[PDB]
């Protein structure tokens, strides 16, 4: 002491926040194009008629 | 719905079938407010006459 203390530093506690992969989980494909835009076509062929 | 020793059975089916009208609607094949019981002893015969 006297003037100032002296100090013995212990490890250093790291509240860390994360936010884990509950919503990807259903998203597996992973497509990196470089073009614009993205096309889909969807079909619905109607059969169940008299 | 059986009872003890395959007595009184009775098998529950559920059907919602939608076949498209005659005049292009939705309607339930099998009538939903109804209840049918049906055996295979109807024999039931496929006719089909000339074309």
């Amino acid at each position: 002491a006297g003037l100032y203390t002296t100090y013995q530093l212990l490890e250093v506690q790291r509240k860390l926040k994360t936010l884990p992969a509950f919503f990807l989980q259903w998203f597996p494909r992973q497509i990196n194009f470089q073009e614009d835009m993205i096309a889909f076509d969807k079909v619905i062929q109607d059969v169940t008629r008299v | 719905l059986v009872g003890a020793n395959g007595a009184g059975r009775m098998r529950i089916w559920v059907n919602t079938q939608k076949y498209r009208d005659q005049n292009d609607q939705e309607q339930f094949l099998m009538k939903q407010k109804a209840v049918m019981g049906i055996s295979s002893a109807i024999e039931g015969v496929r006719c089909f006459g000339a074309i």
